[PDB]
RNA sequence: GUGCUCGCUUCGGCAGCACAUAUACUAAAAUUGGAACGAUACAGAGAAGAUUAGCAUGGCCCCUGCGCAAGGAUGACACAUUCGUGAAGCGUU
């Protein structure tokens, strides 16, 4: 067992949020049936978060 | 009542006395009447060992050992869509 | 005997434990052998306290 | 197979349950109470309360101000973080 | 991967080990048709009649829906000359009430026999 | 072994009785096979051109650590042209 802490706040809040979309989505989003996109879908989110970042 | 039977095994760590002297009664399953002296059981009296209280824990848990694997059946595209 | 037997079961033999429980080494220590021999704060509580009651 | 390891955290602590009591709002109290009636009079006292709650002949310009009363910019919420104006309130008292 | 390995493994003909990882491979994701088609299949070329019907069993038991696992089934049985247990299979197929094609495969495989009242029937 | 039988009865022996009831990984041994982070030897730090700061993720990998703390190299590990077979099922000429 390991506890969130400072040094690990930032990776723990991006990794369940990584999470949080990949449950969600390929929960919510499929029919692919075979894989849908997930390293693409999650590279178009850090690829819109860095675009949001340089406005 | 079950639970509280189990959680004190648990918490018997946290908290670090046994006399009982039990019979039990055996029959063997080879009997022949040359087995034994010739008894169809036999008796032992079970003691349990004493534990020295200083002695510190024997052997080593730490090993690890990969997850062990029937499903249930599942009872549940279009070119354009695809 | 407890401290000895302690530093014993874990081979430090370039430890040296003195009667009036003080940790000493036998020589300049090794890197590698530095990162063994540390003892915890256990250890040396016990130790200072012995050393109380020794005087 | 269960290690003699321990932890602080794990040792005993609030080994007692407080169970609720009859004015902090045991459940015998909660099965017997008409909560709608309670709830629309609560509501009814609060609405009443709030009720009762409520020279210089020389220049360019012409009064600027006159019409102009604050405007409801800080009742507004707004669900998104750069136009909130808590955001406009950080971003104008920390950049010079 | 889990496949790759099997199929070198039947290369070398020791099923035995391949048996064990396409084991393994179905404990990992039991729901992957491909896999279930490799296994049968491997079994299925090394003659092993019974192994390969078990496996079929095991297929439509949990994953009744894949009708690839039905349309190879009857197939396997028709092939070996079980007519008897290719009809049993489709009765139990037909309790699914599953798809008009099934139903005409099951219709033609009786008239692939006169067996014309089944047919209607 | 101790005591007692107005024991046989001398002071020796013998008898009866009472009390007293199961130690111990027996070895002061013999054998049997994983580790030292020793030296030597070869080789020589993730990320992008380089130099480097790091938090992480995963567990037939651990170590230090009382620790649900923190460290161990971020501990190591992570390597644009253009189609057709073969079989089966279904509908049709
Ligand atoms: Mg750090
Ligand atoms: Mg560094
Ligand atoms: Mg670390
Ligand atoms: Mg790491």
């Amino acid at each position: 067992a390991k506890t969130v802490t400072k040094q690990r706040v930032e990776s723990h809040f991006d990794l369940e949020l990584r999470a949080a979309v990949m449950h969600d989505i390929l929960d919510m989003m499929p029919e692919g049936i075979k894989q849908n996109k997930a390293r693409t879908i999650l590279q178009h989110l850090s690829e819109a978060w860095r675009c949001w970042k340089a406005n | 009542v079950a639970l509280e039977k189990s959680v004190s095994q648990k918490v018997a760590a946290a908290m670090p006395k046994l006399a009982p002297a039990q019979y039990i009664r055996y029959t063997p399953s080879q009997q022949g009447v040359a087995f034994n002296s010739g008894a169809k059981q036999r008796v032992i009296r079970m003691v349990e060992m004493q534990k020295d209280p200083m002695e510190p824990p024997r052997f080593k848990i730490n090993k690890k050992i990969p997850r062990g694997p029937p499903p249930a059946p599942v009872m549940h595209m279009t070119v354009k869509e695809q | 005997n407890m401290l000895n037997l302690l530093i014993h079961r874990k081979n430090l033999n370039y430890l040296h434990l003195d009667y009036n429980f003080n940790l000493k080494p036998v020589k300049t220590l090794t890197t590698k052998e530095r990162k063994k021999s540390r003892f915890g704060n256990a250890f040396h509580l016990c130790r200072e306290v012995l050393r109380l009651t020794k005087l | 197979q269960l290690s003699k390891q321990y932890s602080s955290r794990d040792l005993p602590s609030h080994t007692k349950i407080k169970y609720r009591q009859t004015t902090q709002d045991a459940p015998e109290e909660v099965r017997n109470r008409d909560f709608r009636r309670e709830l629309e009079e609560r509501e009814r006292a609060a609405a009443r309360e709030k009720n009762r709650d409520r020279w210089d002949d020389d220049v360019v310009f012409k009064n600027c101000a006159k019409g102009v009363d604050d405007q409801k910019k800080d009742k507004r919420f707004v669900n998104d973080t750069l136009r909130s104006e808590f955001h406009k309130k950080f971003m104008e008292k920390y950049i010079k | 991967n889990w496949i790759k390995y099997a199929q070198w493994e039947e290369s070398l003909k020791e099923i035995q080990r391949a048996r064990s990882i396409y084991e393994r491979a179905l404990d990992v994701d039991y729901r992957n048709i491909t896999l279930w088609l490799k296994y049968a299949e491997m079994e299925m070329k090394n003659r092993q009649v019974n192994h390969a019907r078990n496996i079929w069993d095991r297929a439509i038991t949990t994953l009744p829906r894949v009708n690839q696992f039905w349309y190879k089934y009857t197939y396997m049985e028709e092939m070996l000359g079980n007519v008897a247990g290719a009809r049993q299979v489709f009765e139990r197929w037909m309790e699914w009430q599953p798809e008009e094609q099934a139903w005409h495969s099951y219709i033609n495989f009786e008239l692939r026999y006169k067996e014309v009242d089944r047919a209607r029937t």
